[PDB]
RNA sequence: AGCUGUACCGGAAGGUGCGGCUGG
RNA sequence: GUGGGAGAGGGUGGUGGAAUUCCCGGAGUAGCGGUGAAAUGCGCAGAUACCGGGAGGAACGCCGAUGGCGAAGGCAGCCACCUGGUCCACCCGUGACGCUGAGGCGCGAAAGCGUGGGGAGCAAACCGGAUCCGGGUAGUCCACGCCCUAAACGAUGCGCGCUAGGUCUCUGGGUCUCCUGGGGGCCGAAGCUAACGCGUUAAGCGCGCCGCCUGGGGAGUACGGCCGCAAGGC
């Protein structure tokens, strides 16, 4: 599971400003995490349905999260998506 | 009732013919039967009915009343007592249901010089239907009644005429018995043997059925295949699509290996 | 013949029949007893009556080899279970202890269909 | 009387007090009903836990032998 | 790097050189896969409920320790190697939730 | 008790196996 | 985001006994076994009732509830690891980032199929008896692929707002006999309904989006197309 250390610096690594807790980017990085670490699991272990249910859900989510932030500003998104490595 | 003027007309009954009836009762059947044929023997078994049966027929005298069971007796010796100079015999019994199946096929083992038999069945064993191979009806059973006749149902019917209120649908069927076997046989018994091994699990493959439910079969999972080979015959085609002549075929294949 | 002079005694009390069985400490049986023996064929068997016979018949072999004191375990749900007790009770022995041993299952085996439909 | 009103203050998660688990035991080795125990829904959960817990270590009997009529 | 209790049921019928030895091989197989005990208490001989390995009696030791969870199943099984432990059982160390107040 | 998906009936005025529902 | 909670949610790796069957020893033996009644069947190479020692398979007795979890199908021996959803308190951050959803993609009780294992008990078809009982193959189990149906039902699509209360129960929090959230039921205001009934878990008052109906039978049938090895499904 998610320990708190790797989760607080991830958090304080992406933050927009000291105290930032709650902006997309902190979002759409925590739930790139929750992906990576799910995937990996389905990758271990093919025949677990109901978790894939909540790994389309955080895809899905994340998606919205990203086309919001495209929509808005797109320079910080291509920043973004450039320092989380999303889409390959 | 009044269906009995349809069944009849579905059994070409003539004056030259002859007619056995296996399960009378009230003699209805044998009542409105008597006005077409010169010759109508009846087989009778419960002898609380015989007494009101007696009496019933006395208006017509062209009847004959056996007193024991299809099953423990003679066909053939009844058809050369009576039937010396008739042309052709049909069969017209309406007797129940779960004692009719193996009367008829019995009829037809024995090869008596009869013709054809027009019989009530229910709707859903109508001798399995028209026995079509790709069906759901097509059967082990099937392949024993269109070896030895051809069989057609002429009509259905709904509602009732003697009970007071079946559930079921039923059918009337019309055969009749061929001159020979519908192909070439090298056995009857490893016949109907390998015919029961095909069908034993219907929903299985054929070469499942073959390899399993056949004797042995393990030790000639190579020969089994191969002979199927020279067969033309596909390993995974099921039971239900193989027909009379195919099944001979095969049969002819699986002796002399 | 073998003069334990005390045993256990264990009654298989079923639907069908009661079969009755005296054995040593160890758990060597030294003699039965069954409504069969006694003479009752069929449904009568099961009866208690045959219970009350094949009970005593228990104690008289038993008697034969010289026990006094006995430890009754009964097993089964037969209609016949307390009648054949209070019999080889009153047969003429020291009863010590009795236990019902009526052996289920931790949910194991599919029973019967006549068993089944259980809620 | 319930078994609860007449006892001590003890601990329910402890798999290893035996004769307070003893006490939560009929004459065969069977976790008594509510009604009998008198415990809350949430508590029931848990000792049911507990004495599967310590039943499998041996302390406790899967099952006991009634001694009656 | 959580805490566990491990508890051990293995043969009475042993003389101190045995037992001893026995002691020796699971605290060094148990200290090898990185754990750390806190607690050890030896409750010695309690009559068992129903026979194990047709023996009516038993020997239990309890451990309490703490050390990283991937290993865990990994030790459960290296203890159960040895023919006179009878009964290993490793269990999260949780809360006295406490009723009755 | 009835109904129902499915799978079979060479003693089929219907029968049985695996489930499910009360519209008992 | 921080701090906590409950739970048969799922997957993987293992072990705990009760019971059935079989095998190896002990002792004992005239019948066991079955129905309303009976009959097949097992036994002098000595059965059942009994004790001890092994083998193997499947399921998890009391707790167990009208209870809990999940989007459904569904999920209960115990432990460990990985993992999904959800709730409450603080009211700390972003500033509309929301709802629905034709097609697509995935899941989908049971029954059924293929490539291999396994097989204690039960059991279609089938073998016998008196006309329900005794055996018995597939199957029920595991791994990987298919199949995609149902009384798949609360016969009630999803989201949000408003509209009296009372009672029982599950699980949180507080200033603790009460107050305040989130679930599961029962009576009932107004209101709705053809009626039965529903009634803050609406079948009331409304808004948004999707699916479906146009009298019964013929008929979920015929032809065509798509899917599947096949049964068959849309």
């Amino acid at each position: 599971p998610i320990t708190k250390e790797e989760k607080q610096k991830v958090i304080q690594e992406f933050a927009r400003f000291p105290g930032d807790t709650g902006s997309t980017e902190v979002q759409v990085a925590l739930l790139t995490l929750r992906i990576n670490r799910l995937s990996e699991h389905l990758k271990v272990h093919k025949k677990d349905h109901h978790s894939h249910r909540g790994l389309l859900m955080m895809v899905g989510q994340r998606r919205r999260l990203l086309r919001y932030l495209q929509r808005e500003d797109p320079e910080r998104y291509r920043a973004l998506i450039e320092k989380l490595g999303i889409r390959g | 009732t009044n269906i009995l003027n349809r069944i009849v007309d579905h059994a070409e009954v003539t004056e030259k013919t002859g007619v056995i009836e296996i399960g009378p009762g009230i003699g209805a059947l044998t009542e409105q039967l008597a006005k077409r044929a010169k010759k109508v023997v009846a087989f009778e078994i419960d002898q609380r009915l015989l007494p009101i049966l007696k009496d019933t027929l006395s208006p017509y005298e062209n009847v004959t009343v056996i007193h024991q069971d299809v099953l423990k007796a003679d066909v053939k010796s009844v058809i050369e007592e009576q039937f010396q100079d008739c042309d052709e015999i049909m069969v017209v019994a309406n007797l129940p249901y779960y004692v009719t199946t193996p009367i008829i096929m019995k009829l037809l083992e024995e090869h008596l010089p009869l013709k054809g038999i027009v019989v009530m069945l229910q709707k859903e064993v109508a001798e399995r239907m028209a026995a079509d191979p790709s069906s759901k009806e097509y059967g082990s059973l099937s392949i024993a009644v269109q070896f030895y006749t051809e069989a057609k149902t002429v009509m259905i019917v709904p509602k009732t005429v003697f009970v007071p209120q079946p559930n079921v649908d039923s059918a009337v069927i019309r055969l009749i018995l061929r001159d020979g076997p519908a192909v070439d046989v090298e056995n009857e018994s490893f016949f109907f043997q390998l015919i029961k091994a095909s069908f034993a699990q219907r929903r299985k493959t054929l070469l499942n059925n073959l390899v399993n439910n056949l004797p042995e079969g393990k030790a000639q999972k190579s020969t089994i295949e191969q002979v199927l080979e020279e067969t033309n015959i596909d390993g995974k085609r099921r039971g239900e699509s193989l027909s009379i002549e195919e099944f001979a075929a095969l049969s002819n294949g699986l002796y002399k290996a | 013949k073998r003069q334990v002079a005390s045993g256990r005694a264990y009654i298989h009390a079923s639907y069908n029949n009661t079969i009755v069985t005296i054995t040593d400490p160890d758990g060597n049986p030294i003699t039965w007893s069954s409504g069969g023996v006694i003479g009752y064929k069929g449904s009568r068997k099961g009866t208690p009556y045959a219970a009350q016979l094949a009970a005593l018949d228990a104690a008289k072999k038993a008697m034969a080899y010289g026990m006094q004191s006995v430890d009754v375990i009964v097993r089964g749900t037969g209609a016949g279970r307390e009648q054949a007790i209070r019999a080889l009770q009153a047969s003429g022995l020291q009863v010590k202890s009795i236990v019902d041993d009526t052996p289920v299952p931790h949910n194991g085996c599919r029973p019967k269909k006549k068993f089944r439909k259980a809620s | 009387a319930k078994v609860k009103a007449t006892l001590g203050e003890f601990d329910l998660r402890d798999y290893r007090n035996v004769e307070v688990l003893k006490r939560f035991l009929s004459e065969t080795g069977k976790i008594l009903p509510r009604r009998r125990t008198g415990l809350s829904a949430k508590e029931q959960r848990i000792l049911a836990k507990t004495i599967k817990r310590a039943r499998i270590l041996g302390l406790l009997p899967f099952t006991e032998k009634l001694v009656r009529k | 790097m959580r805490r566990y209790e491990v508890n051990i049921v293995l043969n009475p019928n042993l003389d101190q050189s045995q037992l001893a030895l026995e002691k020796e091989i699971i605290q060094r197989a148990l200290e090898n896969y990185g754990a750390r005990v806190e607690k050890v208490e030896e409750l010695g001989l309690r009559r068992l409920a129903y026979p194990i390995a047709k023996d009516p009696q038993g020997y239990f030791l309890w451990y309490q320790v703490e050390m990283p969870e991937d290993r865990v199943n990994d030790l459960a099984r290296e203890l159960r190697i040895r023919d006179n432990v009878r009964r290993v059982m490793v269990v999260k160390s949780q809360e006295p939730f406490l009723a009755n107040a």
